[PDB]
DNA sequence: ACCTTATTTGCATAC
DNA sequence: TGTATGCAAATAAGG
């Protein structure tokens, strides 16, 4: 198992962007 | 309380900040010296990518978006018109040194953090803040 | 002061 | 060569 070792942006707006894309198409 | 219309604002000016940026002759790491040298608010271009790709946290990209802004209209304007310490390198034999005494003793009195400091020539807060991210690390690959 | 949890931020390097 | 990104140093905010 490779496990992600350091710390990550957790939400980006990349993210809430097309999750944005995802409530409106809805 | 969030904000649709905010979203869309980055969007936009991630998108034409790039156009623009290019037009320009800049590649990202022009962009983070010019706002070093000019400005005082020195970025790395690792910063500048991550805002272009959007792929910081809302908080983050609406601080930084006014001062690459700023950066943009004047760079595109010329018609006659304190700082965060650099990254330490940790070399890998400091780092294994490091990880032993870790796995010694997880958390080391401000004593004994005082002694690795000195044994490796090191800043006693640069050892402090080693031991505090090792152990969150040890929380995130064990969660 | 100095830990915690939380997050920004840049080396170093792979494409 | 520029760009994207894994690992983590540095900082933010609370106790």
């Amino acid at each position: 198992p490779k496990v992600y070792q350091g710390v990550r942006v957790k939400i980006t707006v990349k993210e809430l962007l097309q999750q944005r894309r995802a409530h409106q198409a809805a | 309380g969030d904000e649709p219309s905010d979203l869309e604002e980055l969007e936009k000016f991630a998108k034409t900040f790039k156009q623009r940026r290019i037009k320009l002759g800049f590649t990202q790491g022009d962009v983070g010296l010019a706002m070093g040298k000019l400005y005082g608010n020195d970025f790395s271009q690792t910063t500048i990518s991550r805002f272009e790709a959007l792929n910081l946290s809302f908080k983050n990209m609406c601080k930084l978006k006014p001062l690459l802004e700023k950066w943009l209209n004047d760079a595109e304007s010329s018609p006659s018109d304190r700082k965060r310490k650099k990254r330490t390198s940790i070399e890998t034999n400091i780092r294994l040194t490091l990880e032993k005494r870790f796995q010694d003793n997880p958390k080391p009195s401000s004593e004994e953090i005082s002694m690795i400091a000195e044994q490796l020539s090191m800043e006693k807060e640069v050892v402090r803040v080693w031991f505090c991210n090792r152990r969150q690390k040890e929380k995130r690959i064990n969660c």
